[PDB]
RNA sequence: GCUUGUGCUGUCUUCGUCCA
């Protein structure tokens, strides 16, 4: 009766935006990100990829409720880098390491087919 | 024949790589 | 009543499934008191 | 950097390790196999004549489950993203179902096999329901006596497992790591020796037990990981893995898209 | 810079209820009366009964959000094996010459019983204990 | 089976759900704070012989009386492979690392009542009310209203 | 009522093994013997075949409601 | 039944369920509820464009309105207007718009026994059909999870609204005036988190403490310095919990004569907001007076109190879903070495009352004054039972390990007692019936499997089982008669008790 | 036969076992040592025989507290199952039916003579019992 | 007078593609079909419908 | 049932008595009003004829 | 130009649900 509709979770409405970045004045030089029909499967490939950057003074998320499909990240980098700067790279680089792991495993099954 | 027509020492020689009271077979028509 | 071949299936497994619960439990529970009664 | 190992491959399984990779990687290949890859499933039924015991959302329900291979379902679109009015032959499959028991006697059983492909997308491989072999008759939805009937046609469409069950190509993915213990992950309950009272990991021969006089390591990370892949057979092992680093990639890229088209 | 520099023998390790924590008792070699009850953590630092340890109290690490630590920059914790901070929330003026000092490193407590011309000058809100061995 | 009702507080997906080694999920999780107090020991010596008969293929007998103890339950466990009291190392859905604590684990029957919350909800604004009284009328099937 | 197309837990299919189940309990295999050879390893698809009871054919010997 | 109370509109009631996402006064209202309900909102100069908005969405669109009352009185049905787009809104009309978030509802379960049954908080409108609540607020409404309903009353007024916010809000019920003490607390799992995260030996990562910090609301962003600096950054978890306590609270509590090192970490040492030494458990942020809620509540006021159940809540919360916590069969298991000195106790205090049965058969026995022969030995037998249950209790419950998860649910305080060990891992005790051992139902016996004149501990309702070891047919039969005693004596007190609290207030 | 008069003159043994005259496990007996010797003249055929038809459902009723087995004598009238087999052919005025009902596996003897094999109420869900995400409270 | 209410009517468009409904509201613009397949009624607008009629189905022109 | 009513009620009628043994469950009982008056026939009971 | 359709008893009884 009251169930929301499934594709809620994935599907994502014209007037929404997908990724809204807002920053954090209380303390330098960081940044609060909003993803919208998201989860901790983005969430928490790129919270840990961006701790290991020696750059990256703080990085966090939270899903504040499990029936609402959004996640909010806490990004905070040092005085040279700026924090979406960070963010790019931790995508590319997360996309690169996919990349080679796709060949790598094709290269084995072929091996062993 | 059976594991029962087995010589006991055959039998010893059957060693895992006994019934309990508490697991019945399952059935499907009961009784009554 | 022509009965089904599943049916017939399941009456012939519960038949040996009675016929084998009813020699096991048994055995095992003779097999269990007289070690009751000996302790 | 990363690097891969296959233990076992078959068409339905494949057992890889995982090695010089964080546990987030890993765990977020294993959800996006689990619920975001995409497959093909029947989602819409048309209850032309049923005279069988089931209710027609039983049988409905039942069918939504049925596997179809959902090999080139990237070629497909989805649903809600074709401009065509109605649904065409690239957005959507059609199965037909037309069961019937014949003479006064005996029941008939109504198999998957039983369903027929009567339109879909030109030359892709996709929409009809899986078998085992040729011989397999496949997933038994119903069964009927004397003057019952069953006449139906079903839609299949593209989906992901997060919107329903039904579209998950995976079953059940085994998940592990650290056999032995070295970076206390966990702690062990015990009653008298805990090292007794719990059974061996299945990889535990696969890495080195700690030595009695071994300090622990604070520097170290979990490193290997050990996971088996098992599919349903509407798509294969490799392709489940392929397809879902794929998937990663994309909603990576995606998100690489939006920040850029920001500014 | 430091506030305060001694000598311990360690006389018991107390483990108790705890698997990776451990109470700690030393005297100073070089002045008895000296005693330091102490917690510590077993799997980072281990310490054996009858063991030297050098304790230094300093309030600062040079030579407010906390961050990971540069490579380039070196700090006085560079010397040492095991470096912790706490607040002090006890100093007990007490007798003549009997004075004790409270630390508390985040429920890690420590105990420091000593004269007053030694531990005079530990009287700060937070303290940082360098420990090396 | 044993007095321990209660109602679905949030439904999680597959991939959200803790996991064992081996892969299961649980369909179904209860908190701990329900057995200590009630004392339903019967409800985890349950859960352990349904996890013993359906490896082995078996139904558990749990005829009151009998002697049947635990410590068989837990020899038969243990030769299977699994931990003897029914403890299982099971992995954290949303990360992936492994729980700190390890989990009770195993199927147990459960039953589904039939108070629905949907056969429950009512809500009124206004209505239609008494002839006597001119007061809202008694019933969530006639529109009523809440004393 | 009827076998269950997936097991609840994970999502393997079990519709298809049945007749093959019932079959081999036929031939004199034991239950636990029977699960092992349809490849079913973890206990929550065995419970599926274990504890499924067939009601559908006490449906079907009711007379059908038309001809 | 119609004067003094009666049937009234504008109001729900539905199953609740539990939300550790909620503040303290927040409910959660299904959207279903939220559309039927409404609140009729004067159109002013402040609020005429949104209450146009309102107007157009219609009565099916969330936010949405219903009615449009004008100033004659005249009401105007959006369902049935063909032309709701051609109406403009006059200042003066009323707007019977949707319920929307943070309006103030009334909530209220029965029986309603005390004024704090009755509270106001703030609506949230959420997905599905349950309403929701926190958990602490679980306390003053007696209500659980388990097909609790509750009824949700709609303010239709400004005068009424600001009754409801100033006067029956969540946040200023939290002392209540019957004892002087907070009424609600931390509770269930939250507390055995609590209890679990901060003790001595929890040692918290880097990437760990960033996501416990971040989801603390009131966090000021700037992290605390690590206990432990080298070799590895290491938090304790006393430190993530003194971030959720506000600064400038000052607690100090001696458990046991303990002294200020604090050996066994009892005791309790807050300064300035920061935790120094003590387990947080239910003696510090329980219901409990002169605790951490009372002080801060006494300190700060009502809405910082407020914030800090969910601040408490949302850290320990995280924390005990990345750490884990169950429990199972061999928690409720003592080792041998505990069972036969159980035993032991158990046939000694058998042994005692066979003597005293002699004693008592050989005139031999002593007399309490004002009572019989028969009512002192009886009592002496019941006190000899009693602590022979007492004794195998406190055995098995010095056995357990610190890692028994039921050990430490009762240490938590979250739930469970001493009792409930000793009867699941030691021995359930005497059933008494009426204040009574077994009575003599049949001729002079209790069951027709005793002989006549038994006065034996086991023939007159001694279960020296345990209900792990499990009961013996007469002692199943004596303890079922035991709990339907129970069972009577609660469903025929609650009418009395009813009926005395009824006269009282009247 | 015997009613609840005659029983007051009759001496009735537990289980054939007690007929004739150190495991942390096992229940104990009672050991009545007030008698020298026992003269039964009756057994009890089988003791869980004492319960009715809701309370045979319960596995281990002897391993609970009794409010729990009367609760659940109460929740057992209320679960979904089958009630008949030709539930298309009759007209009540309400009807639930489970689609996929299951058999325990953990039954009790005298579910046989109740056709709980045959009807059952239920079905057999993986449990787990843990504080995963507070939801459970 | 609304000639399209009471009348079988299929989704061409959006999340509710090829879904077979009968409208009740009629108003303008946005109309509420109910859904076979669930049970609920959803609002949609005019152009995404296909209204039943003797020969197949039309579109929003009956 | 035990057709004793409401009205003058007492706790002995409900109880569950010695001699209930064997000819009456002793855990199923309604809950509220009719607790312990309304009994079910243990599962070997009869009733003369 | 053919124009859209607003209304519900009552009194007993029983059986249940959540507290008690
Ligand atoms: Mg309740
Ligand atoms: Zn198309
Ligand atoms: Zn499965």
């Amino acid at each position: 009766m009251n169930a929301p509709d499934r594709f809620e979770l994935f599907i994502l409405p014209d007037d929404v935006p997908k990724l809204k970045i807002t920053p954090d004045s209380r303390v330098p030089n960081c940044i609060i990100i909003k993803f919208e029909r998201e989860d901790h499967t983005l969430a928490n490939l790129l919270r840990e990829e961006l701790a290991l950057y020696p750059d990256v003074t703080f990085v966090a998320y939270k899903v504040e409720h499990p029936l609402f499909a959004n996640f909010v990240m806490r990004l905070q980098t040092e005085e040279g880098t700026r924090p979406k700067q960070a963010l790019e790279r931790a995508c590319a680089s997360i996309i690169n390491k996919l990349k080679t792991l796709d060949h790598k495993f094709n290269e084995e099954w072929n091996i062993k087919n | 024949l059976a594991i029962e027509n087995l010589h006991p020492d055959d039998r010893l020689l059957l060693v895992d790589p006994s019934p309990v009271f508490f697991l019945r077979r399952p059935q499907y028509v009961s009784d009554g | 009543v022509v009965a089904s071949k599943a049916s017939s299936s399941m009456l012939k497994i519960d038949q040996r499934n009675k016929k084998l619960n009813n020699r096991f439990i048994r055995k095992a529970e003779m097999a269990a008191v007289e070690k009751r009664k000996l302790r | 950097e990363p690097k891969v190992n296959i233990i076992n491959a078959q068409d339905d399984e494949v057992e890889l390790m995982l090695s010089d990779v964080n546990l987030s990687l890993a765990n977020s290949l294993r959800r996006t196999m689990l619920a975001e890859v995409p497959t093909l499933a029947i989602d819409l039924v048309e209850i032309k004549m049923n005279t069988s015991v089931l209710a027609d959302e039983f049988i409905s329900h039942r069918l939504g489950l049925i596997p179809l291979v959902s090999e080139d379902v990237e070629e497909m679109k989805y649903s809600r993203d074709c401009t065509c009015e109605d649904y065409c032959d690239e957005c959507s499959v059609v199965l037909e179902l037309s069961a019937r028991h014949e003479g006064e006697e005996g029941t008939t059983d109504v198999y998957s096999s039983s369903l027929i492909k009567v339109s879909g997308p030109g030359n892709l491989n996709v929409g009809e329901p899986v078998r085992r072999d040729d011989y397999d008759q496949g997933i038994l939805l119903c069964k009927l006596r004397n003057h019952q009937e069953l006449n139906i046609r079903c839609i299949a469409k593209k989906g992901i497992a997060k919107e329903h069950a039904k579209w998950s190509p995976c079953s059940a993915i085994a998940f592990e790591y650290d056999p032995h213990n070295k970076l206390k992950h966990t702690d062990f309950w015990f009653e008298v020796d805990a090292k007794k009272e719990w059974p061996d990991s299945k990889y535990a021969t696969w890495e080195e037990p700690p030595k009695p006089g071994e300090v622990f390591d604070y520097k170290a990370k979990p490193n290997r990981f050990y996971m088996t892949v098992e599919t349903t057979g509407s798509l294969k092992a490799n392709q489940v893995f392929s397809r879902g680093i794929k998937t990663l990639q994309e909603k990576l890229a995606n998100v690489l898209f939006e920040l850029e088209n920001s500014r | 810079s430091a506030l305060f520099d001694d000598i311990f023998t360690v006389q018991t390790v107390d483990n108790g209820r705890y698997n990776k924590v451990s109470r700690i008792i030393g005297i100073s070699t070089t002045n008895s009366a000296i005693k330091l009850t102490l917690d510590i953590n077993n799997e980072m630092f281990p310490v054996s009964q009858d063991d030297s340890l050098t304790v230094t109290l300093a309030n600062s690490l040079s030579l407010k959000s906390w961050r990971p630590p540069k490579p380039t920059d070196k700090s006085l914790a560079d010397d040492y094996d095991y470096v912790m901070f706490g607040t002090v929330y006890k100093f007990e003026e007490g007798d003549e010459d009997k004075i004790k000092v409270y630390v508390s490193f985040g429920g890690l407590l420590m105990c420091l019983e000593g004269g007053y011309k030694s531990l005079a000058s530990l009287k700060q809100d937070n303290l940082y204990i360098l420990i090396r061995r | 089976r044993h007095g321990q009702k209660g109602t679905i507080g949030v439904t999680y997906r597959h991939e959200d759900m803790p996991f064992s080694a081996e892969g299961i999920v649980p369909d179904l999780i209860i908190n701990p704070h329900a057995i200590p107090s009630r004392m339903t020991v019967a409800h985890l010596i349950e859960c352990l012989l349904s996890k013993v008969g359906s490896i082995r293929g078996y139904e558990g007998d749990a005829t009151p009386f009998t002697d049947l103890t635990v410590d068989a339950v837990s020899n038969l466990l243990r030769d299977n492979g699994y931990q003897s009291r029914g403890f299982e190392v099971m992995y954290n859905g949303h990360t992936g690392k492994k729980l700190m604590a390890q989990v009770f684990f195993g199927p147990t029957y459960y039953q589904r009542l039939r108070h629905m919350v949907d056969d429950k909800i009512h809500a009124r604004a206004r209505g239609p009310v008494q002839v006597l009284t001119r007061q809202p009328v008694e019933g969530r099937s006639r529109d009523g209203g809440l004393r | 009522m009827i076998i269950p197309v997936r097991c609840f837990s994970c999502g393997k299919v079990v519709g298809d093994k049945w007749d093959a189940y019932l079959r081999l309990l036929e031939e004199g295999k034991q239950e636990g013997d029977a699960l092992d050879e349809l490849k079913l390893k973890r206990y929550c698809c065995r419970r599926m075949v274990l504890t499924h009871v067939d009601l559908i054919e006490k449906f079907l010997r009711y007379n059908p409601l038309e001809k | 039944g119609n004067l003094m109370g009666k049937r009234v509109d504008f109001s729900a009631r539905t199953v609740i369920s539990g939300d550790p996402n909620l503040e303290l006064d927040q409910v959660g209202v299904p959207i279903s509820i939220a559309k039927t309900l409404s609140y009729p909102e004067t159109v002013t100069q402040y609020n005429i464009h949104r209450l146009t908005e309102y107007v157009r969405n219609g009565p099916n669109e969330h936010p949405g309105a219903k009615y449009v009352i004008r100033d004659n009185g005249d009401r105007i049905d959006l369902r049935y207007h063909k032309r709701a787009g051609d109406i403009v809104l006059q200042y003066g009309w009323k707007v019977e718009r949707h319920l929307m978030d943070d309006d103030p509802v009334l909530f209220n379960r029965q029986p309603s026994l005390h004024k704090m049954s009755m509270m106001a908080h703030r609506v949230k409108v959420m997905p599905y059909s349950t309403f929701r609540l926190n958990l602490s607020v679980t306390s003053p409404y007696n209500a659980d999870f388990d097909g609790d309903e509750m009824n949700l009353h709609v303010p239709q007024s400004e005068e009424t609204r600001a009754e409801l916010s100033q006067l029956c809000a969540v946040p200023l019920q939290i002392v209540s005036p019957q004892s002087n003490k907070p009424v609600m607390g931390i509770v269930q799992d939250t507390l055995c988190g609590v209890r679990k995260m901060t003790l001595r030996d929890t040692f918290i990562e880097y990437e760990q403490v960033m996501n416990m910090l971040f989801w603390v609301p009131s966090w000021d962003g700037v992290v605390p310095q690590p206990a432990i600096l080298k070799p590895k950054p290491l938090w304790t978890g006393k430190q993530l919990l003194s971030i959720a306590i506000p600064s400038g609270i000052h607690l100090q509590r001696t458990d046991g004569g303990n002294s200020l090192l604090s050996p066994k970490d009892n005791g309790m040492l807050i300064v300035d907001g920061k935790v120094m030494f003590g387990v947080v458990d239910k003696k510090t942020v329980g219901s409990g007076g002169g605790g951490l809620i009372h002080t801060v509540m006494r300190e700060k006021g009502p809405k910082i109190c407020a914030e800090l159940f969910g601040n408490i809540q949302k850290v320990v919360n995280y924390w005990l879903l990345h750490n884990g916590f169950s429990i199972g069969i061999g928690d409720a298991i003592a080792d041998a070495s505990t069972m036969k000195e159980i035993t032991h106790a158990i046939s000694s205090a058998k042994e005692q009352v066979q003597e005293i049965i002699y004693k008592a058969q050989h005139n031999e026995l002593e007399l309490k004054p004002g009572m019989t022969l028969r009512e002192s030995f009886e009592g002496e037998v019941s006190r000899t039972l009693n602590d022979a249950r007492d004794s195998a209790g406190r055995s098995a419950e010095m056995n357990l390990k610190d890692l028994n998860n039921v050990k430490q649910m009762v240490s938590a305080g979250s739930k469970g007692s001493f009792i409930n060990i000793a009867q699941m891992s030691a021995c359930v005790g005497q059933q008494m019936v009426e204040g009574k051992r077994i009575a003599f139902g049949f001729a002079d016996r209790s069951l027709p499997h005793f002989t006549k004149d038994d006065f034996s501990p086991e023939s007159k309702g001694f279960v020296e089982n345990s209900y792990l070891r499990g009961l013996t047919p007469q002692e199943f039969f004596f303890h079922a008669m035991a709990g339907r005693e129970g069972l009577i004596d609660t469903a025929v007190k609650t009418a009395e008790t009813g009926y005395i609290q009824r006269r009282l207030v009247k | 036969y015997v009613d609840g008069e005659e029983e007051e003159t009759i001496m009735i043994a537990m289980t054939p076992e007690d007929l004739q005259t150190n495991d942390t496990a096992k229940r104990i007996k009672p050991e009545m040592s007030t008698s020298s010797h026992h003269t039964f003249t009756h057994c009890e055929i089988h003791p869980s025989m004492i319960l009715g038809v809701a309370a045979s459902i319960i596995p281990f009723p002897d391993h609970n507290q009794s409010p729990r087995n009367t609760y659940q004598s109460a929740m057992g009238k209320q679960a979904m199952g089958v009630f008949l087999t030709n539930y298309n052919v009759r007209m009540d005025t309400m009807a639930n039916i489970l689609y996929y009902p299951q058999k325990p596996l953990a039954k009790t003897q005298a579910m046989e003579y109740l056709k709980f094999r045959e009807l059952p109420a239920g079905q057999n869900a993986i449990v787990a019992i843990a504080c995963y995400s507070g939801y459970n409270q | 007078r609304d000639p399209t209410l009471n009348k079988t009517v299929k989704i061409r468009q959006g999340g509710y593609k090829g879904k077979i409904g009968i409208v009740k509201e009629a108003n303008g613009d946005r109309f509420r079909v109910e859904l076979h397949n669930p049970n609920k009624t959803i609002p949609i607008p005019c152009s995404f419908l296909l209204i039943e009629s003797t020969h197949g189905w039309v579109p929003y022109e009956d | 049932n035990t057709p004793i009513g409401r009205d003058g009620k007492l706790a002995k009628p409900r109880q569950l008595h010695n001699t209930h043994w064997g000819l009456v469950c002793p855990a199923e009982t309604p809950e509220g009003q009719a607790c312990g008056l309304v009994k079910n026939l243990s599962l070997l009971s009869g009733i003369s004829i």
